[PDB]
RNA sequence: AAUCCGGUUAAUAUUCCGGAACCAGAAGGUGGAAUCAACACGGCAACGUAAAUGAAGUUGGAGACGUCGGCGGGAGCCCUGGGAAGAGUUCUCUUUUCUUUUUAACAAACCACACCCUGAAAUCGGUUUAUCCGGAGCUAGGGUAUGGUGUUUGGAAGAGUUCAGCGAUGCUGAAUCCGGUGCGCUCUCGACGGCCCUUGAAAAUCCAACGGAAGUUGUUUUCACAUCUGGUCGUACUCCUCCAAGGUGCCUCUAGUUGAUAGAACAAUGUAGAUAAGGGAAGUCGGCAAAAUGGGAAUUCCCACUGUCCCUAUCUACUAUCUA
């Protein structure tokens, strides 16, 4: 909706973030995984 | 034209109240007018008094006090009449008193 | 807004330290409307003689800011 | 009382009309209460010099009128894409290029 | 408690920009008003006004109240006469065809149901669309208040729109008018009349009254004006409920789509919809479905009707078929 309370602002864009390519040289590191 | 309304509160009620009007642009506009004011009651009787504007609640603050009383006693709580009646009943009564007690002390 | 037929008045109001700005407006019907900007209302004051208008207008203190047209 | 001027300059210099045709036809096209040549008293087409069409009238006669009958010897010769009708002024009537 | 208009974005607006307001609280100041006759005067009255102290204690009002019907008022929309502008149509006819023609919040002055005064009434008067009220004081006359509204402005043309041009998007012209209206539709207000019975929420909040504590320098002033401030959160976008044109179940304007995997062929099949000579329920357990209009008389009979049947035939679209 719209009258969202403003922890469920952090709670969804932080929910959304998680959805963003790795980048190219996090891989370069050895190793960093999805999830 | 097809007018939206200009608040979001859907499943207008009571309070959603508006009116039409065309704006210096040549749109048709929804304007929302609070409630008409009630003038005041009188106690005893219940007609409203007489030459008291009628305005809302909030705004009788606003108002100097000659314009929300009327110079007579109870002015601004009860009418004319309801002031006659509560006059001469009062002296009427202790009339009655006054013999009564001049019957009882002789 | 306020209308003001008292030109008198009109002189007082600009003389007041809140007036800011005047404004002179001519109209077709050959009025000129002198609008003075205050805090609160803008003072308009419609005067149908031409020198009346002119007359007026240098009567205004010098400090205050007169516009043409808007 | 109430005036309708058209002009007809430019038709005069471009010789798309001559006065001899305004006249002429303004005449025979004044549809004064449905009927030609009833001007009368009340309507008078004066045209002064030869570049004005000029009609004094006592009642009232819609410039939208002028423009309609002006229209139509424009449309009979089909000068419609070279010449057009506006309004410069109240009552005034002028013709227009491309 | 209190906000409107115009403009602005690729995407946000009653929030932003421009302009114009409003509300609430806060202090002093300026000016005005009242008093050693202590807290104002006027009017028969309803009540009026720039002001005109009011402790404790005691009340009253607003908030705050069902539903239905008709009438009246206003606004917007719809209808329409002209005026103007442009675009049409036009051999001729056609003063004609189509489209447009704006004024916000707010602030000013003025503009009609309750009550008062004179009055004493039936020979009953006044009066609703709907007979309601009147010695518990009618009609009539003069007032008081409530102003639903309307008038004139301001705001405000400087804005917006439409036409013409001339030259970053600027500049310059004009017009943006006068009507008429109706059981019209939408919304709201006033005045009634019923039905109620179920005689029709609460609180915050604001106001007034009774009450009379206190009190030359002062005291008060709910009067006018200036000055300041207004946090926190929601706001993008998608969709039980809102807005809803005209004309005669159809058509159209505004607006929105042209997407739903396509193409080619049209045999047989199936579905659907039709027409059919002569007969007319002979079909089947049977007038099931169609056409008739279905009808008449006691499930039956009579009459009518028809592809149900003899006996099927033809047409159409879709299906079906093949192709990507």
């Amino acid at each position: 909706p719209s009258h969202k309370s403003f922890r469920t602002k952090q709670k969804l864009a932080k929910a959304a973030r998680q959805n963003r390519p790795i980048p190219q040289w996090i891989r370069l590191r050895t190793g960093n995984t999805v999830h | 034209q097809r007018v939206t309304y200009r608040r979001r509160l859907a499943y207008n009620t009571r309070s959603n109240r508006t009116r039409i009007i065309k704006t210096p642009g040549n749109n048709i506009r929804y304007l929302h007018i609070k409630k008409l004011g009630t003038i005041p009651r009188c106690g005893d009787t219940g007609v409203p008094l007489q030459g008291i504007p009628a305005l809302r609640p909030r705004e009788f603050a606003r108002l100097s006090h000659n314009k929300k009383t009327v110079q007579r006693a109870y002015g601004g709580c009860l009418s004319a009449n309801a002031v006659k009646d509560r006059i001469v009943r009062a002296f009427l009564i202790e009339e009655q008193k006054i013999v009564k007690q001049k019957l009882k002390q002789l | 807004p306020r209308q003001i037929s008292d030109i008198k008045q009109f002189l007082e109001i600009a003389r007041r330290k809140d007036a800011t700005s005047a404004r002179i407006k001519k109209n077709t019907n050959k009025d000129v409307k002198f609008k003075l900007r205050c805090s609160k209302y803008l003072y308009t004051l419609v005067v149908a003689d031409a020198k009346k208008a002119e007359k007026l207008r240098q009567s205004l203190p010098p400090d205050l800011t007169v516009t043409e047209v808007g | 009382s109430n005036k309708y001027i058209i002009d007809a300059t430019a038709a005069v210099n471009d010789k798309i009309f001559d006065v001899a045709a305004f006249e002429k036809y303004l005449i025979d096209r004044i549809k004064v209460d449905g009927k030609t040549g009833n001007l009368g008293s009340s309507v008078v087409v004066s045209r002064e010099g030869s570049s004005k069409i000029a009609v004094i009238a006592h009642i009232d006669f819609s410039g939208r009128y002028l423009k309609y009958l002006t229209k139509k010897f424009l449309k009979k010769h089909s000068l419609r894409d070279w010449l057009r009708v506006v309004s410069t002024k109240k009552g005034v009537y002028e013709l227009r290029y491309y």
